[PDB]
């Protein structure tokens, strides 16, 4: 019943039935470094979580064909069938368009989909159609409606092409159904309140430290280690965290107490995982299990409510703020709490001030976790940093 | 023309499987295999329907349809948008070098023979598609076409004394 307004974040998923098994593949875009899009596995998120940050698009304008051709020959509106929309990538800021070159040799007449900076021409616009006979043109689109996106320039369908390794969406003449998952409704997002999908960090009330990992001067084995640090680390790229919600719809809503979410490091791309024989470390997405990587924020230290909140399909309620909101980390499996240690012996205490974060039952009653969100500039900078260091390590290995 | 192109691209099965699809490459190999079938009687009816000649005629008719369906001589295409769009669609559907190769086949000039094969009119459809979809506006392209696809046929036509079985 919820209508699709303008200037709201949505995700474009679809189902592919290959090898006699169904799968839910989404549309994702790297943005920086490459132009063409690719596919993301929303399903099978039990061991491999999908990178939700790059599969989010925003509708800018919703004009008819006449108005589109008319402006082209030269507000919170509502999505209507038959109209033409403009899908701007939330992360990269570019716009989804239909490219002219070809990459999949299996389709000698189909075109590729990607991103472009300018909004000129008919490539960056996509006209919308229904996929059922119950809804005709001029009707209002609602959540869950099966739609078909057709290019305005090439007049081709946004087809889900199949390949051995070229699992790449293209612009072909065979249609493909696409489902719309809302994330942020574009409504009044409470300023100073915690919103899902944010890139933020934590600080202490009277310690002025943040949860971070060692810098790049050490190897990856030490960067996997976790601790607290102060000083210039207050403003760094290796000090930010992302709250990846397990939900695929409305993941960018008001985060409430008790719900689970992974803690991703924007610089390394790994998650805070826990095996009982050791403490918490960083591990990649290829083995990120919901059990070991799911955490939550409590308002106290007791265990009065654990399995109370199940699912809310909406924007939620503005509960958790950034400044005056003392959270407490709690694992979904062990239920332990953050504790700062004195791993540094007195022999080097005046050196690198470093207090490791061990999850335990008792803890210390002075943590006072205060949230602090990072601006779009620092978030995008950290993400692009991770991207180029990954690509450059790949190039260095390939050259060596 | 616009609605015909729209229907043809909506239903891609109307095009030949040798031209359109994940199998056959295009009209070059299509025409070569059709000539092979017309020459080899093991792929026909043992006045019968020459399957190779029929494939060639079908492809020539499709190319002639697309050519005559091209927007215009750039009267409205010079300042119009959907005309340019249809022209780009036709160009992406039919490659140029393929058309040049199909034009450059240099059929024989034969005691008469049977004309139920690669008819000289099959070349006219490709010529019309070239003139309407792409056109002749580049000097080296014109010269190359004149060398590869025109001089052999011009010599075969000029080399006639009395035995004129094909006008």
């Amino acid at each position: 019943i919820q209508f699709l307004r303008t200037d709201d974040e949505v995700v474009l998923q679809c189902t592919a039935t290959i090898h006699k098994e169904q799968q839910k593949l989404c549309l994702a875009a790297e943005g920086f470094g490459n132009r063409l899009c690719f596919l993301e596995s929303t399903s099978n998120s039990k061991n491999v979580p999908p990178d939700l940050s790059i599969c989010t698009f925003v509708l800018e304008q919703s004009l008819s064909v006449r108005a589109l051709q008319e402006m082209l020959a030269n507000g919170h509106r509502t999505l209507l069938y038959g109209h033409a929309i403009l899908l701007r990538h939330s992360y990269s800021g570019m716009y989804l368009c239909c490219l002219s070159t070809s990459r999949s040799s299996t389709d000698k007449l189909a075109f590729d989909v990607g991103l472009q900076e300018d909004t000129t021409g008919e490539a960056c616009w996509w006209t919308i159609h229904p996929a059922s006979k119950q809804r005709s043109e001029g009707e209002k689109v609602r959540v869950g409606d099966d739609l078909i996106l057709v290019s305005v320039s090439s007049e081709r369908y946004l087809h889900l092409s199949y390949g051995n390794s070229s699992w790449h969406v293209d612009a072909a003449f065979q249609q493909t159904l696409w489902s719309v998952a809302p994330i942020s409704s574009g409504s009044e997002a409470a300023q100073g309140y915690l919103i899902g999908g944010d890139v933020l960090r934590l600080l202490h009330g009277h310690m002025d430290e943040c949860l971070t990992v060692p810098s790049g001067e050490h190897g990856e084995e030490q960067r996997r280690t976790v601790h607290y640090e102060g000083g210039a680390v207050s403003v760094h790229a290796r000090s930010l965290w992302r709250l990846e919600t397990l939900r695929v719809a409305w993941s960018g809503s008001h985060i409430r107490w008790g719900q689970p979410f992974r803690l991703r490091h924007v610089t390394t791309g790994k998650y805070l995982s826990l095996m009982e024989d050791k403490n918490l470390l960083l591990m990649d997405k290829e083995k990120a299990d919901v059990k070991s990587t799911a955490f939550a924020f409590r308002s106290s230290k007791e265990k009065l409510d654990v399995g109370v909140r199940k699912e809310v399909d909406g924007m939620g309620t503005s509960e958790i703020k950034y400044g005056d909101s003392i959270c407490y980390i709690q694992h979904v499996d062990t239920g332990l709490w953050l504790t700062y240690q004195a791993v540094d012996v007195k022999s080097a205490r005046m050196g690198s001030i470093q207090r490791k974060a061990i999850m335990h039952h008792e803890g210390h009653m002075d943590d006072g976790l205060n949230l602090s969100r990072s601006q779009h500039e620092e978030s995008r900078t950290a993400r692009v940093i991770r991207s180029t260091v990954f690509l450059f390590n790949r190039f260095i290995r390939g050259l060596d | 023309a616009n609605v015909v192109v729209r229907l043809l691209i909506r239903r891609p099965e109307c095009f030949g499987p040798a031209l359109r699809g994940e199998g056959g490459n295009g009209l070059l190999a299509a025409m070569e295999e059709a000539i092979k079938i017309a020459e080899d009687p093991s792929r026909d009816g043992p006045d019968t329907i020459h399957m190779g000649n029929a494939i060639m005629t079908f492809y020539a008719a499709l190319i002639d349809l697309l050519g005559r369906c091209a927007p215009e001589m750039h009267l409205i295409h010079a300042g119009k948008g959907e005309a340019i769009r249809i022209r780009s669609i036709l160009r992406s559907l039919i490659p140029l070098g393929d058309l040049v190769g199909v034009i450059s086949i240099a059929f024989q000039m034969p005691e008469p023979d049977m004309s139920a094969g690669f008819c000289p009119d099959h070349k006219a459809a490709m010529v019309l598609f070239l003139d309407r979809v792409y056109g002749i506006e580049v000097q080296d392209f014109l010269l190359h076409l004149l060398e590869v696809g025109f001089l052999p046929d011009l010599r075969a036509a000029a080399s006639l004394d009395t035995a004129a079985l094909s006008x």
